[PDB]
């Protein structure tokens, strides 16, 4: 049984913010989400940005409402790296893929965390829940 | 695109 290795793999459960926009007053926003991906931009590092990559283990709720595209909402995303947990706001989603780099800092902080990476089948078997739902 | 902002 074989395990993700490459960003390509993990793209195809990697949510966009535009997708996140679009879905997020939808009834099973956290069903769909939960287990995706994101690429999040966790602040600046020199005056230049810094992604990484989280799973979405939950969807919670926001201390306020705020501006998210050209609605507005309460939502935020319990993300996942490693073992770091914390809530963002879906503004901070890139609209961006993973870079190989990216993926390779979260492969080696989740073996550090001695977290079980995904397997191939389950990310396949997600992407696919996703396509048949749409 | 659109700039993602940065957290924090």
């Amino acid at each position: 049984t074989h395990m993700v290795s490459l960003p390509e793999e993990l793209n195809r459960v990697r949510l966009s913010r535009h997708k996140l926009e679009r879905w997020c007053h939808m009834p099973f926003f956290a069903k769909t989400v939960t287990g995706c991906f994101v690429r999040i931009g966790i602040g600046n590092h020199n005056s230049k940005p810094v992604y990484r990559v989280a799973e979405i283990t939950g969807v919670v709720e926001t201390a306020k409402v705020y501006q998210l595209g050209g609605t507005r909402t309460n939502k935020g995303l319990q993300l996942r790296h490693g073992n770091d947990q914390r809530v963002f706001r879906l503004e901070f989603v890139s609209n961006q893929e993973f870079t190989e780099s990216e993926f390779m800092k979260w492969k080696e902080a989740m073996f550090s965390a001695g977290m079980q990476l995904p397997t191939l089948d389950e990310i396949n078997k997600k992407e696919l829940s996703i396509k048949e739902a749409l | 695109g659109s700039r993602t902002p940065m957290y924090g």
